[PDB]
């Protein structure tokens, strides 16, 4: 790695994140927040995605 | 088992439209079998396909 190398021999920093979704008990989430909870009605509901 | 020639009927289209139920649990080569989880995850250009 030199600062005069082609750009295609450049250095790259790679991250992978890799996450198994609605699968199990999640932890991770994104921003949102959590709403009350109204039973024995039609609702459009969104649990941990 | 006398009356089994109604009885089969019977029986018969039970299978048809289990089975029927039951397709709705294969991918036919989708990422996931449950529209809901495509849509929760994947945005329009790539949930149509």
């Amino acid at each position: 790695f030199q600062p005069t190398n082609g750009v295609g021999y450049q250095p790259y920093r790679v991250v992978v994140l890799s996450f198994e979704l609605l699968h199990a008990p999640a932890t991770v989430c994104g921003p949102k927040k959590s709403t009350n909870l109204v039973k024995n009605k039609c609702v459009n509901f969104n649990f941990n995605g | 088992s006398a009356l089994g020639k109604l009885q089969d009927v019977v029986n018969q289209n039970a299978q048809a439209l289990n089975t029927l139920v039951k397709q709705l649990s294969s991918n036919f080569g989708a990422i996931s079998s449950v529209l809901n989880d495509i849509l929760s995850r994947l945005d329009p250009p790539e949930a149509e396909v």
